[PDB]
């Protein structure tokens, strides 16, 4: 269900704890798997900006905790190349939780939102205050 | 003269009148039978 | 002898050599080469070379812009190289007695010989490679002060960066500027070839007009394009 | 094609050069090289570093 | 025993042997298909590689996300001086 | 909308065939044996199922 | 009046397009079927301009404008700027705006007369919104959400707002906007109602997954709705 | 009650009014017509039983004025038609049957599927 996205650098392997940008109670996200990943011996599947990852909530409201639910990555700390030329990188990692359609449970997103995440997912681009 | 005539929400599935706030804007008679029910199990 | 080629001899090559003296290399020895001709009516091929004995053959007559070419040259050399970096094999763990940058299992009991397919240490680099489908962007004239200049740029400059190309020197000659990497290091002879198959798909037909050519110093973190505008930014210096 | 000045000192950035930094309060910082970038993580003040442009503008050189 | 975790091969088999090539001048193994309708021209040319520099151009590819968009891209300058012809050589065809 | 004069024209090449039980081949309807050699020229033929 | 269509396979329209009174903007990567919904019903009344903003296709959320003016973010390239000023008429004013809150459409909800803006917008901007659009600028949040753009669609006739809003809060917005206000859902119950649809005086385009009870509520508050060819000839 | 109008989705045209509607309302519910029977090639062999849906998913209307250019020109025994401005499959004509999803039979039908068309009231607004 994932739209076409130009390749950016892979910066969030399995086991990463990224922050939770929206206001649905959760405080962080524990990434367990990445949708659409490949297959190779001993390779951890990695996330990027714009990918839809499976994540559990470790800290927050107990209604959200202890269940696996997919999530969209909205910031990345690894630098990446944009085609117009610049290398840019945020300060921290971030994500928003979502239903498997791609609709967003969060009402609004704090902080900046990556530009490539906005075009790939429309519901993120509705709730986003700042897009880079 | 502020006129906010809205009858807050009508429905999604059927055409039945006024629902309330907090969510669940779907007219409970619809959600009992229609959308999925998300049981999704064998009952036998 | 030339009449003997006209009777027999289905295909006709031409021996050419470079003009190494108009080049900032230390070498004074030219490279000789053959070039096959794809004209018609092989009496006309040898009549063309009969005229062009001791004549110069320009670059723009052969190649034009947007044409997909093939680059055939010899790779940079790296000497004797171990099995990890040569083939890209897995490194052994930390706890290994006598070596971790190796390959553990060479082969089974049978056959009682080392197979040719397994990975083993040896020479890496300095091989011949053919790299295909490179798009030419610019065919610049040598006796022209508008090498780096573009319709969108409008500044008088060569493509030679400030301080020259690193380890090479003075491009003030005709040049081919082709997209993406070519096998071979700097100073190396490179043989360019026409494409074998006519390619349609979408990419070969696309025409490019440049915006801007980077002529900042390649000797590291160059922050100015031309030495004319370095002096305007800093101002008067003591020297 | 646009030429942006350095956010750290004063230097011009030609396209395809240097990094960019988005601070967590949604502010965009541009850097020309690894020199002026690494002096930004150390919280160094560009009005006190001599080779910067903002230093020379302050002291009227 | 079987391999117990299947995995693709490391390396390519049609690029053996990794041995040093016989000269710095690489040969042309194959020249393109001769078409006798067109006039006489050359198929290959010699130059000396100098270095790399970056370029900026307007990408013009319809139905792409980067349509009418500037992309930076890396180009190589090969120094290409004019070349002078000193001889011809004619090849006859045998069964061998 | 098929105009069943044409359906009877179409059914001869598609529907009016016989099927070998072993090798599932599409055989002529009045044939006795399978023409394929991998099933040993068997005479165990069934009609193709009508819709 | 009340048309339904979808961009490539997504229901939402206000993300990918911007409908005003005098002009209309659309994203570039669409089928002919998406464009035909705008081309047939608008006709030659208003120009349908293909464009991109800041290298994206989400120009509905990035831009903000009305009858008189158009605001674009700072990241808009100059080549994309001149393409707008050529095709759009002489009357509209186009200005690049220096914001920390980059996406202007989520921040600003406006029409001919009244604008609602995100409350953390700064003072020097609030002069530039009034100067360009010619509109009085008000700071307020729809009941739970600071983003007044995505969660409140507005036009000259009325306004469709976020469903989880109390009646007393809808009263206080109605006094300020001087138009009647209706809570509703779009696209089989999505709360994103400002980006789920676009609207002006003549036209209101929605997603395909809008059910007919939702579309009936939309056409009522906007008052767009109003036959001989139907007849009985047996 | 008041009169109702059927407007086309994505065409926004009143395809059929009220004073129509041969609605045939009750299903049969017995074993041979309330159930969908899927026979086999021979010997009336029943392989599949399908229970009928709840509501009849069609609108059975009279032959109207705007169907007259499609019904006269290349008249056949079955076909389909469209909205007159978007050319999408809105309804079909069948002189055979095609009972309802819920099932009886009818007479010759002009069947107008309730997907991709919707029903409006022609009267004034409800004013909620």
């Amino acid at each position: 269900a994932q739209g076409t996205k130009f390749r950016i650098s892979l910066g969030l392997p399995v086991g990463a704890i990224m922050n939770c940008a929206d206001n649905s109670g959760a405080r962080n996200l524990y990434i367990i798997a990445v949708k659409g990943s490949g297959s190779r011996l001993n390779r951890l599947p990695a996330a990027s900006l714009g990918d839809m990852v499976m994540a559990t909530v470790k800290k927050g409201k107990p209604e959200l905790r202890k269940k696996v639910m997919p999530a969209i990555v909205v910031r990345q700390a690894k630098s990446w190349r944009r085609r117009d030329g610049v290398f840019l990188y945020f300060e921290d990692n971030a994500g928003v939780i979502a239903n498997p359609k791609g609709e967003m449970k969060g009402s609004a997103i704090t902080g900046p939102v990556g530009k490539e995440c906005a075009d790939l997912w429309p519901r993120v681009a509705s709730n986003s205050g700042v897009v880079v | 003269h502020q006129h906010q005539n809205a009858a807050t929400l009508l429905c999604c599935n059927c055409g039945t009148p006024i629902d309330g706030s907090t969510g669940l804007v779907m007219c409970y008679d619809c959600i009992k039978l229609t959308v999925d029910i998300t049981q999704g199990i064998p009952r036998e | 002898e030339l009449a003997r080629i006209k009777k027999y001899a289905s295909v006709v090559r031409v021996l050419v050599h470079t003009q190494i003296r108009k080049t900032p290399l230390a070498q004074k020895k030219a490279h000789l080469a053959e070039i096959q001709l794809n004209g018609g009516s092989i009496s006309e091929k040898v009549d063309w070379a009969r005229e062009h004995f001791e004549k110069t053959v320009a670059v723009d007559s052969v190649f034009e812009q947007n044409e997909m070419i093939d680059a055939i040259a010899v790779t940079k050399g790296h000497g004797f190289e171990g099995v990890t970096h040569r083939w890209g094999t897995k490194k052994l763990p930390r706890k290994t007695h006598r070596g971790l940058r190796k390959v553990a299992c060479i082969g089974a009991w049978h056959p009682a010989h080392v197979m040719w397919s397994v990975a083993r240490a040896g020479q890496r680099g300095y091989h011949s490679r053919t790299s295909i489908n490179h798009k030419i962007y610019r065919v610049g004239k040598g006796d022209d002060e508008a090498n780096g200049a573009t319709s969108f740029d409008r500044t008088k400059k060569t493509i030679t960066p400030m301080g020259g190309f690193v380890h090479y020197g003075e491009i003030k000659n005709d040049f081919i500027m082709v997209k993406g990497c070519i096998p071979g290091n700097r100073k190396r002879i490179v043989t360019l070839r026409k494409s074998l198959y006519t390619n349609t798909s979408r990419k070969a037909l696309e025409e490019v007009s440049l915006k801007w050519i980077d002529t900042a110093s390649k000797f590291g973190k160059g922050r100015f394009q031309t030495p004319a505008e370095k002096h305007a930014f800093m101002g008067t210096l003591k020297k | 094609m646009k030429v942006e000045i350095d956010s750290f000192s004063g230097a011009k950035i030609y396209p395809g050069r240097g990094t960019l930094f988005v601070r967590g309060d949604s502010k965009i910082f541009r850097f020309q090289n690894s020199k002026s970038a690494s002096l930004f993580k150390q919280r160094k003040n560009p009005r006190r570093i001599a080779w910067t442009v903002l230093f020379r503008k302050h002291h009227k050189k | 025993s079987h391999r117990k975790y299947e995995a693709p091969r490391h390396g390519h088999l049609g690029f053996l042997p990794r041995k040093r090539a016989a000269s710095i001048r690489a040969r042309v193994k194959a020249f393109p298909k001769d078409d006798r309708s067109k006039p006489v021209a050359l198929t290959s040319f010699l130059g000396y590689k100098a270095g790399m520099t970056t370029i900026v151009r307007d990408l013009d590819r319809p139905g792409s996300k980067f349509h009418k968009r500037e992309v930076v891209e890396a180009v190589t300058v090969v120094d290409t001086p004019p070349v002078v012809v000193v001889g011809v050589v004619g090849y006859v065809e045998t069964p061998r | 909308i098929i105009e069943p004069s044409l359906k009877a024209l179409a059914s001869k090449y598609n529907c009016d065939k016989s099927v070998c039980r072993k090798c599932y081949a599409r055989l002529p309807p009045r044939a006795t044996n399978c023409r394929k050699r991998k099933c040993g020229h068997t005479n165990q033929l069934r009609p193709k199922k009508k819709l | 009046m009340a048309t339904r269509t979808q961009f490539e396979n997504s229901n939402e329209i206000g993300v990918f397009s911007k409908l005003t009174n005098t002009y209309c903007l659309v994203a570039v990567g669409g089928s002919e079927n998406f464009y035909s919904a705008f081309e047939a019903e608008l006709g030659d009344a208003i120009p349908i301009v293909h464009t991109t903003i800041a290298g994206t296709r989400i120009i509905g959320r990035m831009t903000a404008g009305n009858r008189r003016g158009l605001l674009v973010p700072t990241q808009t390239t100059d080549q994309e700027l001149q393409h707008l000023r050529n095709s759009l008429p002489d009357s509209v004013k186009i200005q690049r705006v220096e914001e920390r809150l980059s996406a202007l459409g989520n921040v600003i909800c406006c029409n001919d007369y009244v604008a609602l803006v995100h409350p953390d917008i700064d003072r020097e901007t609030e002069e530039l919104i009034s100067d360009v659009l010619g509109v009085e600028v008000f700071r307020q949040t729809i009941s739970g959400n600071i983003l007044v753009g995505s969660y409140c669609s507005l036009s000259n006739q009325g306004g469709l707002v976020h469903p989880q809003t109390s009646v007393q809060d809808q009263e206080e917005l109605s006094s300020l906007l001087q138009v009647p206000l209706v809570a509703g859902t779009v696209n089989r119950g999505s709360s994103v109602v400002g980006a789920g649809m676009v609207v002006n005086d003549y036209l209101a385009v929605t997603g395909l997954d809008t059910t007919a009870p939702e579309l009936s509520v939309i056409e009522s508050i906007f008052r767009l709705q109003d036959e001989s060819i139907s007849g009985n000839l047996r | 009650s008041k009169v109702t109008a059927v407007r086309c989705k994505k065409c926004r045209t009143k395809l059929a009014l009220s004073t129509s509607f041969i609605a045939h309302d009750p299903p049969s519910k017995e074993s041979s017509e309330g159930h969908f029977i899927k026979r086999a090639a021979n010997s009336h062999r029943i392989i599949d039983i399908q229970e009928s849906q709840a509501n009849c998913s069609h609108f059975f209307i009279e032959p109207l004025k705007w169907m007259q250019p499609e019904l006269q020109g290349k008249q056949e025994l079955e076909g389909k038609f469209s909205c007159p401005g978007c050319s999408s499959k809105v309804g079909g004509y069948n002189w055979k049957g095609s009972r309802c999803s819920c099932g009886k039979w009818v007479i010759p039908a002009i069947h107008l599927q309730t997907s991709k068309v919707d029903q409006f009231p022609l009267q004034s607004t409800a004013l909620p």
